[PDB]
């Protein structure tokens, strides 16, 4: 007997089903390191990460709400990126679009 | 004596803990609050005589075992968290999974 | 991505079919529905969704929520579902998925600059409760309560007085005045009862014009027929509702001419089983009627060992406190036919148990009767939402205040009680009034972090001077509303009126509509529901009382 | 029918005749009178008398009392009586017999639907206490003099600050308003003094105006001829009392020159047995004019054991604090030389023991001179008359605040304190405040009674809000009052102006008018009324005190 | 006559050239100045100077002071000084020579019957702290703070809420309004900001508008470029300040991005070390640049043995706790580098040490660096000015609320600290606000005297109802004064208006306007001035911690 | 922890009987809220330990006795009532006549 213990069903969840989705490879060329977001705009992200920013356009990293993705100095690694939905107008981050697309 | 809100509010934990510690004795098996007074008040003691919070985040995992408590309260403590003035002022110590 | 279950649970809460116990009862619940989309949940954090151009938008503060409640698990009498709250000018704005429309799909809460954020992932959010048996004893009461996750109280008293220690009446005018201007220092919405004993119709209009919602029929000031007709007599045109406790010494006749001279007119009777007053020893069969709104005192809920033994110091005494009829209450609770819980408090109840007991009386019946005719599926949830639905909804709708609180819905006010599973029912984990939080558990207040010890509940800013004043609700009678009383008095808190009392019956309390053909026997003081007897056997340890307490 | 008076006692309280030792000391009251018709007694409870048709009747709230406390015994200068006490609009309105006119007889006390009702049988119910002499150091004072049974508070100060410490001095019409706005949160009636050491009349005037309702001569400021007769003349003028603390190092004259100076003048000698304060070694001799009211402060009420060596911390040592006349005074308060008591709080003085010391003197007196000249019967009510006036009536007759308080008199305020005769003086069964309970014992909060353990001392509504500002009186002076200072501050307390300071003499004083022919050696510091030696021995051990406190 | 110098000071206190040590640490301060005339010292008590025709004047209240604090050794940022302090009004009326100009001479601060006096004479008086890094958890802080000598705070919040947890940031009109209403509960004087992070100028506008005085961007909220040249925008055309935790994730940009982002204009850097937030590993280098306005959170204050382990709990765990950079920080605020020391109330940081920590750095800098190239004489009077700066006015200027607060000069509001030199820093025996002792230790309410034990920190008349009202201040943005925020929202305290906040720059810091050549190792981590390695030992023992506390 | 009021106000009995207890041990005769703090204290450490209400009721009136405290004393207290959390809850005891 546990007080408030939990009972999940055995399984998994799929997330983010139904969007386009597209794989980049990324190298962080910087000499310290960076985290990025579940729901930031990847094609904003610090400009010491090298990878086809035309590609990314819209687009936000395919992972769980909330997590995360580091990037050690020189680190290289392919991530898979998922639409933004919604009306897709971007505003904030570095102010590249701040608008629709 | 000059007593600051703080002190007074720790004079609450140690009371709370004179409970526990009297129960523990008669040989009950402690609840909740009581665990938690308990084990809480052994740190800022250990603060008082200078230990470490290195030290005290270890001995405080030895004060209480899991039959020494009611059922399922080992698992409603996944840590135990506690200030007090160390020889250098102030600091937190932090007791993951203080009963096992 | 994908996503293990149990690694989702422990990030967002549990979802659809997982299932969590109730504290250290047998009480399951299982997630009927959640209201989100998988992968777009926001969650608040250094890194999180919560952030500019994310999950929060670029809207004005009229465009969007005040508060959001995010991955919360509600408990309600109309489902236990998962879904993000959003609270509005102090009110329920909705409830589905919060975010921003400008990147996220079917947002419905929309979060931006102005929006404050709670993390509900893992707890379980339910209404205050309203506790409608208060009597004004002391001012801590309201404390002690508010603790226990009681957001509304309805009743009477003047302080520490006989008339008050005896009955739930705040007696005349000035006494009402007085006490209408002293709520405006309580953290919780209250709603005063005058003394409806009188069989001079004109006395009753005075204190209903000068502010009570309700009259209190107490057998020590005289419960009589005489008196009882008056009261609803003026209820009837004031539209304000009525308490009883009966004549216990059948004075003046017996449960039959009470309710004889109650002439089908709408009443809610106190504590409907006896021991805490009523015709010996059969006034519980008063659950029978349609126009009778039942509700327990929480001394006796549940039957347990020590029930008799206390009761008979807190020759009417064996005829007043009965084993049978305490067991046979229980029961009638489990199958509906008693719709409320109330404590009367400091005269037979405990003001921080309404909760915390009619839960006990859920696990043991559960224990005792197993799931009742009307679940579905493998869990307890119908019984659940028939027992919360006993101390939220049902006492709203007894005293016409349901159009204010009582339930989680859009429009009411946000008197909301956040649960770590781990202690639901027993001890908060925050105490929500009127969109501000009033009380929580507080760790050193010089510590690093909120965590460290002591911690214990200490009073926020939602109970601080004009903010308190701008989250609570005084409840007026129509027609003091009309007088102009909140200008004369100087009254400032928020003034909600009462309405709808005379218009509710049994067959309107959610989940508690259930009228049985019950018996009582006049000597062996057996309860019979269609000629089968009624009971249930005293409980020696309950859930949710020495693994909390430190007292 | 019949019933012994026994058992008529322990149900309704004594009556006639009987007696009652007060707490533990040996001193004994016997009821004088009766008011009520035997077999007509109203008492309230389930079945009991006050219930509608009955004990109650329908009258609506303009022809009934607010309050009825039943069956209390009243302890008051005028008389130690049984009778019922009503209470109208917070005010006292009548003693008499309480009822329904309607069947019972000689009712004076109507009783409603509006009224509430204390049971007062077996208790005895005074006026709150009027403390004269407050130090304002800290604000805690309040609830420490509201729970030992003082309702009024009358002095001076700002806070902690030096100037405060030594005397009761609100220096000026800044520190004055802000006094008077933060008196508005204290549970008690206050009136402020304010600095009258000055020889510029017009720097008086401005204190007054801005509101003090006397001023305070200490010698700290200087307590010189030139200063005592100008603060006399303003107060003359503006009808204000003056306090006085002379010049204990007699720098600027001996005793008779501060007499001299006075002249003839209405004036209130603070602490006029000098260990607190006053002309060495003679400050005593005072007592014997007519136009000074002689108070004392409580630290050495009555003469024991310790006072001495305790006194010494608390070369002019020895001069100020004397054997000799210390243990005269307490003599002279028995004779009716000295008039009041007061505390005198944290500066020689302690604020909740000004009641208790009162009868501790008494005690002592009985217990070494017997009794006096004045009592009737075998009993001690003409001491018990005699000393209850030193910190009810006399005070505030002193201060001009007797129209509205110090004593159980129709139209006063309902300033009323219930007490136990276990604990009589020590530890109060109920504060009443203005018609409303301001503080009383109370036990568990979450208990299914009031009684149940732990009970101290807890607030109350009228402690409260908008309800304590309705329940308590700031006093003014009559040119505070003109000025419209109530509105310019927005003081939210109801208001009472003072008058009557300048025409009161010894003479006034209920049942403390002596004026002694006393003199005091210069050198031996030997006390002497028409030559014989006054003097008591020291208490080794006194009632109300290790029997009641925990610590 | 002729006085020895140790007896003299014992009278009066310290004068010119007597050293004084700072509670049990190492630094001693010198009085370089005595403003008063030999022989002419005004004392208060019987028989001493502050009396009627003597110290004390004949002159009406407006043409004499209403506080005078007697003897005070002034300790602040222009000078350590041995003078009286004039107070009139709630504000600072002047700092000379105290008492009677009609028979003393050289008299500046005129004492009269509406003068108050506090004795200050062998006390160290100083101005109330001020914190700006506040997180509005729980309404308990205010107290702690108080208690510690800070009179006023600056931060946000809502409560124990998510956001509030993480941030200092009070989220939109709405509880923007709740929280200048609960606002005036607290006895502290209170600046709100609100959340920052938002692309859309409107909703950062409309912050200001509903009365925030700044806007706090957090990265948990997405400290972007867009964001915060959003603020800073807004910040320019409002005249409010902008409070930065910046990207610790280095996620849109590394700190030259967003020091790119700033572009030049004024904004004030939160816990510039980075182990309480900010862009890993060095943001620290900010304080290198003449728009930044740098402080340090207290919890790394100063850099101690337990310092590291403790700090984990409180991947990027190691990327922001470092070693190399806690170090560094303490030198660098021993430079000036640094400007500011603040808490970060329960989020990483001690409400109740800022002042205490504050000084722990001093002394410890000392100990390993010894004196500064600006000290002069053999004293640490240049290290005290410096480091009280840290609390005092340099916040004050950098928040634009100099012109009412932060230091010890005319016009501004009375709020200051007294200390006894042997608990400076850690217990303050008084604590003055706006005029009035608003919380002192004091000690049992029922003693003859003030000091008697248990002595505690209590509430004072200042904290009370309508005199707290008058002595506190909220402080409105510009354009929330214009639109009659005070009015709508129904505000009883004093209203100040920021302004200056753009304006100011690192050169206007008082004695920290350091602008250093300063680098950090991408790898090492290790902090570099001018290629010089920065760094300091860890502390095994420090004053002002075991040797005064309880626990 | 996540003290109630009602549990931090049972520390103040707690406290106050310790002050009792400590008393009593060096043979004084206790005075008034001496003796109610001792019974009192006394009943709730009952109930933790599993006793039932009517087994207190009784064992309360043998916890002093009337040569163990001041004069008057036992006439100042005709009953004694405290509440605890028993294993099934919260219920009262009341000890009448509790020093003989
Ligand atoms: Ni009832
Ligand atoms: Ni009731
Ligand atoms: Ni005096
Ligand atoms: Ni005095
Ligand atoms: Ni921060
Ligand atoms: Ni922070």
């Amino acid at each position: 007997m546990i007080p408030g213990e939990y009972h999940v069903k055995p399984g998994q969840i799929a997330l983010n089903t139904g969007r386009a989705t597209c794989r980049v490879v990324v190298e962080n060329h910087g000499d310290r390191p960076i985290q990025v977001g579940s729901h930031y705009h990847f094609a904003e992200v610090n400009p010491a990460l090298k990878f086809d920013r035309q590609q990314a356009a819209g687009y936000r990293l395919n992972i769980p709400a909330g997590t995360a993705v580091r990037f050690e100095p020189g680190q290289k690694r392919e991530v898979e990126l998922v639409a933004f939905a919604g009306h897709r107008a971007v505003f904030g981050f570095r102010g590249e679009v701040m608008g629709p697309l | 004596m000059e007593l600051t809100p703080r002190e007074k509010d720790k004079l609450l934990l140690f009371t709370a803990a004179l409970v526990a510690e009297r129960r523990l004795a008669r040989g009950l098996k402690l609840n909740y609050p009581e665990s938690v007074a308990l084990i809480s008040a052994f740190i800022m003691e250990g603060a008082r005589d200078g230990k470490s919070v290195a030290s005290l985040m270890e001995e405080g995992r030895h004060v209480l075992t899991r039959e020494q408590v009611m059922e399922g309260v080992p698992e409603m403590i996944p840590d135990i968290q506690v200030e007090a003035t160390f020889p250098d002022g102030s600091k937190l110590v932090t007791v993951h999974n203080p009963i096992i | 991505s994908n996503i293990s279950r149990q690694a989702y649970a422990d990030m967002f809460g549990p979802t659809v079919g997982d299932k969590v116990r109730l504290a250290d009862t047998e009480l399951w619940i299982e997630v009927e529905d959640d209201l989100t989309t998988y992968g777009e949940e926001v969650k608040f954090g250094g890194g999180k969704v919560i952030r500019d151009g994310m999950g929060q938008g670029q809207m004005l503060a009229a465009d969007c929520v005040d508060l959001v409640l995010t991955n919360a698990l509600i408990v309600d009498h109309w489902g236990i579902v998962k879904a993000d709250i959003g609270v509005k000018d102090g009110r329920i704005f909705a409830i589905g998925k919060a975010g921003n429309p400008d990147i996220q799909p079917n947002v419905t809460i929309p979060i931006g600059a102005a929006t404050e954020v709670i993390a509900a992932e893992g707890k379980i959010v339910t209404a205050g409760g309203i506790d409608t048996h208060i009597h004004w004893i002391c001012p801590q009461q309201a404390e002690e309560a508010l603790v226990s996750g009681v957001t509304t109280m309805v009743g009477g008293g003047t302080g520490p007085a006989a008339g008050t220690h005896a009955t739930t009446c705040t007696p005349g005018p000035w006494y009402i005045s007085r006490m209408l201007q002293a709520a405006d220092s309580l953290p919780v919405n209250i709603g005063l009862l005058g003394k409806g004993n009188v069989s001079q119709p004109d006395a009753l209009r005075e204190q209903v014009a000068a502010g009570v919602i309700g009259l209190a029929i107490h057998e020590d000031w005289g419960a009589t027929p005489a008196a009882i007709d008056c009261a609803l007599t003026v209820a009837d045109e004031m539209d304000i509702q009525v308490a009883l406790h009966s004549d216990t010494l059948n004075e003046s006749g017996f449960v039959e001419d009470t309710l004889a001279a109650i002439g089908g007119r709408t009443i809610h009777t106190f504590h409907t089983e006896g021991a805490g007053g009523g015709h010996a020893p059969d006034i519980i069969t008063a659950c029978a009627h349609p126009n009778i709104l039942p509700s327990s005192t929480n001394p006796t809920l549940p039957y347990t060992l020590n029930t008799i033994d206390e009761h008979l110091d807190m020759a009417f005494a064996e005829s007043r406190i009965r084993r049978e009829t305490i067991a046979a209450e229980d029961v009638l609770h489990d199958l509906g036919a008693f719709s409320l819980t109330s404590s009367d408090s400091q005269a037979m109840g405990r003001v921080g148990e309404v909760i915390l007991r009619t839960w006990q009386v859920a696990h043991r019946m559960k224990v005792q009767r197993g799931a009742l005719a009307e679940e579905t599926g493998d869990n307890d949830n119908f019984r659940v939402k028939r027992y919360i639905a006993k101390y939220t909804i049902n006492p709203a709708l007894t005293h016409g205040i349901a159009h204010e609180v009582g339930s989680i819905e859009v429009g009411k006010l946000a008197d909301l009680v956040v649960w770590s599973p781990a202690f639901f029912g027993v001890k908060p984990a925050t105490v929500i009034k009127g969109g501000m939080i009033a009380i929580a558990p507080m760790g050193d207040i010089n510590a690093s972090i909120p965590t460290p010890q002591p911690v214990h509940y200490r009073p926020m800013f939602g109970a601080l001077g004009s903010a308190r004043h701008h989250c609570r609700l005084t409840f007026l009678s129509q027609a003091a509303a009309a007088n102009g009383v909140a200008e004369r008095l100087n009254l400032r808190s928020a003034i909600a009126v009462v309405k709808g009392c005379r218009t509710v019956q049994k067959a309107d309390m959610v989940h508690n509509s259930l009228q049985p053909n019950i018996t009582v026997d006049a000597q062996t003081y057996e309860v019979r529901v269609d000629g089968e007897l009624i009971t249930s056997e005293p409980a020696d340890v309950l859930p949710m009382a020495q693994r909390y307490f430190l007292f």
